[PDB]
RNA sequence: UGUUUAUAGCCCUUGUUGUAAUACGUCCACUGGGGACUGAGGACUGCGGCUUCGUGCCAAGGAUGCUGACAUAAUGGU
RNA sequence: CUGCCGAAGAGCAGAAACUCAGAUCAGUUUUAAAUGAGAGUUUCUAGUGGGCCAUUACUGGCGAUGCGGGCCGAACGUGAGGUUAAGGUGCCGGAAUGUACGCUAGAAAGGUGUUAGUUAACUAGCCCUGGGCGCUUAAGCGUACUACCCAUACCUCACCGUCUGGGUUAGCU
RNA sequence: GCAGAUCUUGGUGGAAGUAGC
RNA sequence: GCGAAACCACAGCCUGGGGGCCAGG
RNA sequence: AUAUGUAUAAAAAUAGAGGUCUCUCCUGUAUCGUAGAAGAUGGGCGAUGGUUGAUGAAACGGAAGUGUUUUAUUGACUUGUCCAUGAAAUUCCAGAAUCCAUUGCAUACGACUUUA
């Protein structure tokens, strides 16, 4: 209704795994409405940024933002794998990402 | 998938033996043949030569037929035979029912399986079972069972009717 | 109120023929069914009910009919606009529709639901 | 599409696969509720989760059916980690439907529904009739609220569709809705 | 790359020429500011950049010669006032722009 | 079985055949004409065992809804009675 | 109940529309896009290709070009 | 402190000296030549001559050996990316609550329990008797076809080191 | 050129304001 | 009021499987 | 005593329900809201609309009712429709209790019962 949004909400699931090693720099994003490997193609390069508070008055502003970019698709589900500036923090699983719509192609 | 393969060899004027198995490729008929006429008339591998290996299609596919599939078991024993009736419109799909139901009812392997004849039979009285007539009834008609048909939490119950 | 038997018409919903419409010709087995259409795009073939929904719609036709005779069959009884009239058909019809507008398109239909909401009389 | 808060309604749910399915959801950072946790069936006949819970009888014995779901949900956490207990406390799982509830649209989970999920026939368990058995006592009292519950609710869906039937004949009577009805709204 | 190419009807710009708008045209100010060891203290002498008279002349010729085609064409002149925003249900990789 | 199939109203609603219940079976009823034709779609022995014993449920509470006598020397009910009236 | 295309049609053989079509297998020194990682080397030497010959040009013996942001900061560490 | 070589569990490891594709070899195979590798020698001079596991006294493996899985896989410089082995993809847990075909606790003989077959009797399979949560047209069991997950493994590139081979002086602006 | 030799020497702990007078 | 000493890798919830390891309570 | 529109409420069944003998289901890819210098400044046409902020109320909600309406005003916006001005060089993303005292229904000591 509002409006004034040009992303596509997402979910940070895990870090890249396997059963007992896991790998901070690489990132297991969920994204809405995406549910197969063919669909998270058109998503793949896009920006996608983790947004949060902070205390510190950062240039007159208690937000910040951590940029990334989708790079492969993860699974058959949909889920995708982002790779990020700076690697999320491990307290961040489940938190919403913001998955942007540049640079588009479509 | 499983193919449909007529294997022709002889010794290196010697006897040329023909027969039809089925394998997923051609490598695996070749082979699968040899050891079949290894038992059958003592023929070493080593000596003999395929002279021919061809692949058979069905020359009817869009046709409802009735198979009659004679095949060797090796149980336990290692010892049984038995004869099977599929209705369906290729050789080659009655053959991977045959497959799949004995490694189901009987968990078997495809190595012990050696399939002896398979015929079509076009005759209603011929057919000995009784799923098979059912299905062949003229006033054939039954609702769809089993049916149960991302995006979790839908948000109406399903109607499943 | 929907059995499958000879002559009933199914919705294909899986595979490359989603949403073509094709009628039951003869009973394989009790996992299979063999289907044709007049459409000239839709080959003869073997599936399986997994990928249908029996329409209640039901046409009467002979047992392992070609595909030809099955067009004339089709045509003589009119199972088209006859499938449209019941509002299954415009349903799926609008739905497809409603799938290839652009941003314009979207736009006005943004407006016309605008028109069309302000009067909002009552007695 | 996921969002903050979701109700769910448990009837003709299974115990494992919605439980399942809700682990998943709370370990993603999202808030579950599960209402009606008392309809939730169990596969199998109904002595053998008893011989199972008589087992368990023979660590803290609780027998609400809440708590039922509410264990099963947990070993399917992990509890050990601060990660777990968080995502637990996302998780809250009541019996019938609370009033701050039953005004909220409930959704269902085909994944774990016991119609799609298990062959006409067989014989499957009521987790309320259970939990009654092996020592709940409230389920008199539960299946009387709702019944007020779905009184009053049935008279707001009248109420809604009185409303509605207003609205559907003003539809039509616009001409706007069939000047340009080829956009296929 | 920061741009969605939609699939409406396009728009009569033959009319306006675009030959001036080069890479010189769009260029920022290049550093300078021409200043001496007294008022670079005290700094009060910083000038403002508001657009020339000279970019506001085009943008008003360029205005004249795009309202005719967007006007003819409906709703041309409420889409391009509107705003692109996504809502709930809204999935981009099944719009088709 | 492949099919199964058996013989006031005969309202199968709810798989209630109310004329009564036949919920506890997932047999079919569809009230075919004056019968109730109590179908069965490739289900289960166990299926085949329960219609001969509803097809005589529903004949004998059908019959005892027409005529129930007295029987003395509710059909089910009423021989239960009896036997927990003689014990 | 029994019959042989009629007021349904079905199966088998041949001819024909036949240089059918499609699926499958395989190949193209055919071609159109999307995404990610990397930029080692440091005048020219070479192998090639276009170009009439050209200090000619080139995707050819390893990245360049065009921009933007900051010094009260951006960035990186403890 | 780093690097290099490296056992044993007379032989095995190096150093000098020589003689060398125009030379002989081989934990190999064919026949009664194929293929890989440059082959050797005299001399000395350190270390050890335990045992255990498994298949058939032999053979390996353990031992001086970390890594993925839970014996199978895999021989390890520092990294980036890709792809895999074994094992897996309901949740814990990275990955299909995939598709298709089937049977019903599960990962000597008895049974009026069941499903497919042979000639009332037998054959075959499941059930009773003799990691967690949970799962039931499965998330159990068997077969088939795809997709997916990730090892210190494989491939590409960068970098460190070592080894081997080559270049480099009228020291050319 | 030290982490250890119930290492040598010195210093200081918990026991503990305990046992205890 | 006075006031030690021996001793001390490190510390202290259970069950099962291989006093901290694995899975649970 | 003191968080990016945070939108969507019947029941029960998958071998049947709902609505008026007839009709519908076969998911929400639906429905409500969605243009504005982050939402500016004016004019006309058509209905008594819609969205609300602040007062005044009365009816309903007890399972955890903390919310549902009906409204009587007041103050705004209104894109229902069609026109008139402004955005820019952000010149390509960032008043209690207790102690003291007291009671013995209590009591090793606390605690408890009392008063006090």
């Amino acid at each position: 209704a509002q409006g004034h949004r040009l992303y596509v909400k997402a979910k940070h699931l895990s870090f890249q795994r396997s059963k007992h090693v896991i790998h901070p720099g690489t990132s297991i994003v969920k994204i809405e409405g995406c549910d197969s490997k063919e669909e998270a193609q058109f998503y793949l390069g896009k920006r996608v940024c983790y947004v949060y508070k902070s205390s510190k008055a950062v240039r007159g502003s208690k937000i910040r933002v951590i940029w990334g970019t989708i790079a492969r698709p993860h699974g058959n589900s949909g889920a995708v794998r982002a790779r990020f500036v700076h690697n999320l923090p491990a307290k961040t699983f489940g938190s919403s990402l913001r998955v942007m719509l540049y640079p588009s192609n479509i | 998938a499983l193919k449909e393969y007529q294997v022709v060899g002889r010794k290196v004027v010697p006897k040329l033996f023909r027969m039809r198995l089925f394998a997923p490729n051609e490598s695996v008929a070749k082979s699968r043949y040899w050891y079949f006429l290894k038992m059958i008339n003592k023929v070493k591998k080593a000596t003999g030569e395929i002279v021919a290996i061809n692949e058979i299609s069905e020359p009817k596919p869009l046709k409802a037929k009735v198979f009659g599939i004679w095949i060797r078991y090796d149980s336990r024993s290692g010892t049984h035979n038995m004869y099977k009736e599929f209705r369906d419109t290729t050789r080659v799909g009655a053959v991977e029912a045959m497959y799949a139901d004995m490694a189901a009812r009987h968990r078997a392997r495809f190595r012990s399986i050696r399939i002896l004849k398979v015929v079509e039979v076009e005759k209603k009285e011929d057919v000995r079972r009784n799923y098979v007539k059912q299905l062949l009834n003229p006033h054939l008609k039954f609702p769809l069972p089993h049916r149960r048909t991302k995006k979790v939490f839908a948000p109406h119950r399903p109607s499943t009717f | 109120k929907r059995y499958v038997e000879v002559g009933r018409v199914v919705l294909v919903t899986k595979g490359e023929y989603t949403g073509k419409l094709a009628v039951i010709v003869d009973i394989v087995d009790h996992k299979r069914a063999l289907i044709d259409s007049p459409c000239s795009e839709f080959p003869r073939q073997v599936i399986r009910y997994g990928s249908v929904v029996l329409t209640h719609i039901v046409m009467k036709l002979p047992r392992g009919a070609r595909s030809g005779i099955v067009a004339k069959k089709w045509k003589a009884q009119d199972v088209c606009n006859k499938w449209a009239s019941s509002a299954w058909a415009k349903k799926l019809e609008a739905k497809k529709v409603r799938s290839q507008l652009n941003d314009f398109d979207r736009f006005a239909v943004m407006r016309l639901k605008k028109q069309r909401r302000e009067q909002v009389n009552v007695a | 599409e996921f969002q903050k808060v979701v109700v769910i309604d448990a009837k003709g749910h299974l115990l494992g696969r919605l439980a399942s399915v809700v682990a998943k959801q709370l370990l993603g950072g999202q808030k579950v509720v599960v209402v009606r946790c008392e309809e939730l069936n169990i596969s199998g006949h109904f002595f053998r989760n008893k011989l199972k819970y008589l087992a368990y009888l023979r660590a803290f014995h609780f027998r609400a059916p809440s708590r039922i779901f509410q264990k099963a949900v947990r070993g399917m956490l992990p509890h050990k980690t601060a990660r777990g207990q968080a995502a637990l406390e996302h998780l809250q799982a009541v019996e019938g439907i609370p009033p701050p509830f039953d005004k909220q649209k409930r959704v269902v989970v085909p994944a774990a529904l016991r119609v799609l999920r298990l062959k006409p026939g067989r014989k499957y368990c009521t987790v309320g009739r259970l939990s009654s058995e092996v020592g709940w006592k409230y389920n008199d009292i539960v299946a009387k609220l709702e019944e007020r519950r779905k009184v009053k609710s049935a008279a707001f869906y009248q109420a809604k569709l009185a409303k509605q039937k207003k609205i559907a004949s003003a539809k039509e009577a616009s001409p706007v809705n069939q000047k340009l009805s080829q956009f296929g709204y | 790359r920061y741009v969605i190419a939609t699939s409406a009807p396009k728009i009569d710009v033959s009319g306006v020429s675009v030959e001036k708008f080069t890479k010189a045209y769009f260029a920022k100010q290049k550093r300078s500011g021409p200043v001496k060891k007294d008022e670079a203290f005290f700094a009060e002498n910083a000038p403002k950049n508001a657009l020339p008279a000279e970019r506001i002349a085009d943008q008003k010729a360029v205005d004249a010669k795009l309202l005719p085609a967007i006007k003819a064409i409906p709703n041309m002149k409420e889409y391009l006032a509107a705003s692109f925003a996504l809502s709930n249900g809204d999935r981009p990789h099944l719009m088709k722009f | 079985d492949i099919y199964k199939d058996e013989t006031v109203t005969v309202d199968i609603k709810a798989r209630n055949v109310t004329v009564q219940n036949l919920r506890h079976v997932d047999i079919e009823m569809k009230k075919q004409g004056n019968t109730i034709k109590f179908i069965v779609w490739h289900g289960s022995r166990k299926h085949n065992a329960c219609i001969r014993s509803v097809y005589s449920i529903i004949n004998n509470m059908i019959i005892g809804v027409t005529q129930g006598f007295r029987y003395k020397m509710s059909l089910e009910n009423v021989s239960q009675s009896a036997a927990n009236i003689k014990q």
